[PDB]
C-alpha cells in the first residue's frame, strides 16, 4: 500500500462549534436543461450542429 | 486445498471507453492517401 | 455534580460495587471518570473512560481489577473491585477530565477544561475481625506536681476503623484539645488518644470526664477520673 | 520505565518566605506537565495546566517554570494557611499511564520549643482485658522530628512502641508525639519498671524518666 502523510502528532482535535441555523440560507438554485445546467457531454461520440 | 493451489480467473473484455487503447505487445499508415479504405483504431 | 456512592468496609478478595452519580450534568458531553488517595502515598489516579465508553483506562496499580462501565441515560458511572487488599485500601475520587485543543495561527488557544464538581471521595477499607471500641481514661501520678500546665487525655482502644466521636464534658471543655490521627495497630484495631490541657488550679477542684461514641458502635462511653 | 522524585520530601519555610520546590520526572515526555496542591478533606486544585500558562483561579504567587528534565515551582509571600502538600502530573495522551507526585510537606518555621514529658499508666480495665500500655508524650516543640525511646529495666523495647503526632497549630506549629507500648499479661508482670525516654533537637541533653508499678 501507499502512505497519504505521516501519522498526525496533535494530542487532540481541534475543537469543532456546530449551528445548523447560521448555515441554512434561502438561495434555490433549480438546475435548467435549456441551459443545460450540470449536463455531461456523451462520451462515446462528438456532434456537429445536427 | 490441493498440494498445488488451484485459481479461478474470470477474464473481462471492455470496449466500452471511447478512448482507451489496451494492445497486445508489439507512408501508408500515415494519413496521405486520399484513397479509399482507411483503418482508424477506433473503427475501420 | 459527581457524587460516589456504596463506599464501605469491603472483605479481602471480594467484588465491591462503587456508584458515581453526575447531577444535573449531561454525561454524554464530557468524559466522566475517576482518581484515586490513599495515606502515606501520592494522589495517584484510579480509571478514566471515554464518553462514548469504548475506550478503558485503569490504574498502573492494579491490572485490570477495576472495571467501568458507565450509561449516558443512567447518568451513572459503575466501579468493580475485585482482589482487594489492605495496600489496596484507598478513598477513591471520580472527576470528569478534559484537554485544551486549539491550532495557534495567531497565539490562539481555548481552555476548554471542566474540572469543575470534582468528586468529594468514598472510602473502602480492607479488614476482618472488627473489635468493639474499649476507651480507657489516663490519669498522670502526679498532674499538679508535672508542670505550670497539666496534660489530661482519653485512649480508645480496639475501635472499628475510622469513624469515632470523642468529647471532654460533652463539649464543655475546648482548652488545649489535642486531636491525633488513628495508627494501625500489630493486632489492626487502630488507637487515637485525646487530650486537652488544664490549668494546675482546676486539677482535683474540677473533675473531667471523657465522652465517647463510636458511630458503628453507636455506644456512648463516660471515662470518670 | 519512568522514574519522578521531588527534591524535598518535606520542605519547612516561615512566613513571608521566598521557597523554589522541584520535582524531576524521567524524561520531559510532553509538553503538558501539572502542578495540583492539595488540602486534607478538600479536591485537588491544579496550579498550572502546561507550565506556560498559570491556571484560573490560581494566585501569580504561585508560578511554575521548567528547565530541563526537572520543573520548578516558586512561590512568595508564604501564609500558614497557603502551606499545603504539592503534587506534580505530567500527562500524556499516548500513555495510559499518569505520573504520581511524591507530595512535598510545607510547615512554619519558628523558634525551637522545648518538650514537656508526661505519663499516662494503664488502666485497670486495661488489665483486665489482658494489655498493659505505657503512654509517654512530648509536648509544645517546634521540630517536627522527635526521638522517644521505651526502655523496661533499661532493655529497649521494638514493634511494641507505636508512634502518633498530633495535627499541628497553624501559628504555634506545635507537634505532640504520644509512644505506646503493647505487652501481653505475663509481659506485665514480668516488667516491673517501665521507663520513657525523650531525644530531641531541643533538648541537648537527653533525659530519661521512669516509674514503676503502683504510684496511685
Amino acid at each position: 500500500y501507499v502512505d497519504v502523510g505521516p501519522d498526525s502528532v496533535k494530542s487532540a482535535c481541534i475543537e469543532v462549534d456546530i449551528q445548523q441555523t447560521f448555515f441554512d440560507k434561502t438561495w434555490p438554485r433549480p438546475i435548467d436543461v435549456s441551459k443545460a445546467d450540470g449536463i455531461i457531454y456523451p462520451q462515446g461520440r462528438t456532434y456537429s450542429n445536427i | 486445498m490441493t498440494e498445488q493451489l488451484q485459481m479461478g480467473f474470470g477474464i473481462t473484455v471492455q470496449y466500452g471507453t471511447d478512448t482507451n487503447s489496451v494492445c497486445p505487445k508489439l507512408k501508408i499508415a500515415s494519413q496521405l492517401g486520399n484513397c479509399v479504405e482507411y483503418s482508424l483504431y477506433g473503427v475501420s | 455534580q459527581l457524587v460516589e456512592s456504596g463506599g464501605g468496609v469491603v472483605q479481602p478478595g471480594r467484588s465491591l460495587r462503587l456508584s458515581c452519580a453526575a447531577s444535573a450534568f449531561t454525561f454524554s458531553n464530557y468524559g466522566m471518570h475517576w482518581v484515586r488517595q490513599a495515606p502515606g502515598k501520592g494522589l495517584e489516579w484510579v480509571a478514566v473512560i471515554w464518553s462514548a465508553g469504548s475506550l478503558k483506562y485503569y490504574a498502573d496499580s492494579v491490572k485490570g481489577r477495576f472495571i467501568i462501565s458507565r450509561d449516558n441515560s443512567k447518568n451513572t458511572l459503575y466501579l468493580q473491585m475485585d482482589s482487594l487488599r489492605p495496600e489496596d485500601t484507598a478513598v477513591y475520587y471520580c472527576a470528569r477530565e478534559n484537554t485544551t485543543y486549539y491550532y495557534e495561527t495567531s497565539g490562539s488557544w481555548g481552555a476548554s477544561y471542566y474540572f469543575d464538581f470534582w468528586g468529594q471521595g468514598t472510602l473502602v477499607t480492607v479488614s476482618s475481625s472488627t473489635k468493639g471500641p474499649s476507651v480507657f481514661p489516663l490519669a498522670p501520678s502526679s498532674k499538679s506536681t508535672s508542670g505550670g500546665t497539666a496534660a489530661l487525655g482519653c485512649l480508645v482502644k480496639d475501635y472499628f476503623p475510622e469513624p469515632v466521636t470523642v468529647s471532654w464534658n460533652s463539649g464543655a471543655l475546648t482548652s488545649g484539645v489535642h486531636t491525633f490521627p488513628a495508627v494501625l495497630q500489630s493486632s489492626g484495631l487502630y488507637s487515637l488518644s485525646s487530650v486537652v490541657t488544664v490549668p494546675s488550679s482546676s486539677l482535683g477542684t474540677q473533675t473531667y470526664i471523657c465522652n465517647v461514641n463510636h458511630k458503628p458502635s453507636n455506644t456512648k462511653v463516660d471515662k470518670r477520673v | 520505565d519512568i522514574q519522578m522524585t521531588q527534591t524535598p520530601a518535606s520542605l519547612s519555610a516561615s512566613v513571608g518566605d521566598r521557597v523554589t520546590i522541584t520535582c524531576r520526572a524521567s524524561q520531559n515526555i510532553s509538553s503538558y506537565l501539572n502542578w495540583y496542591q492539595q488540602k486534607p478533606g478538600k479536591a485537588p486544585k491544579v496550579l498550572i495546566y502546561d507550565t506556560s500558562r498559570l491556571q484560573s483561579g490560581v494566585p501569580s504567587r504561585f508560578s511554575g517554570s521548567a528547565s530541563g528534565t526537572d520543573f520548578t515551582l516558586t512561590i512568595s509571600s508564604l501564609q500558614p494557611e497557603d502551606f499545603a502538600t504539592y503534587y506534580c502530573q505530567q500527562s500524556c495522551t499516548t500513555l495510559r499511564c499518569w505520573t504520581f507526585g511524591q507530595g512535598t510537606k510545607l510547615e512554619i518555621k519558628r523558634t525551637v520549643a522545648a518538650p514537656s514529658v508526661f505519663i499516662f499508666p494503664p488502666s485497670d480495665e486495661q488489665l483486665k482485658s489482658g494489655t498493659a500500655s505505657v503512654v509517654c508524650l512530648l509536648n509544645n516543640f517546634y521540630p517536627r522530628e522527635a526521638k522517644v525511646q521505651w526502655k523496661v529495666d533499661n532493655a529497649l523495647q521494638s514493634g511494641n512502641s507505636q508512634e502518633s503526632v498530633t495535627e499541628q497549630d497553624s501559628k504555634d506549629s506545635t507537634y505532640s508525639l504520644s509512644s505506646t507500648l503493647t505487652l501481653s499479661k505475663a509481659d506485665y508482670e514480668k516488667h516491673k519498671v517501665y521507663a520513657c525516654e525523650v531525644t530531641h533537637q531541643g533538648l541537648s541533653s537527653p533525659v530519661t524518666k521512669s516509674f514503676n508499678r503502683g504510684e496511685c
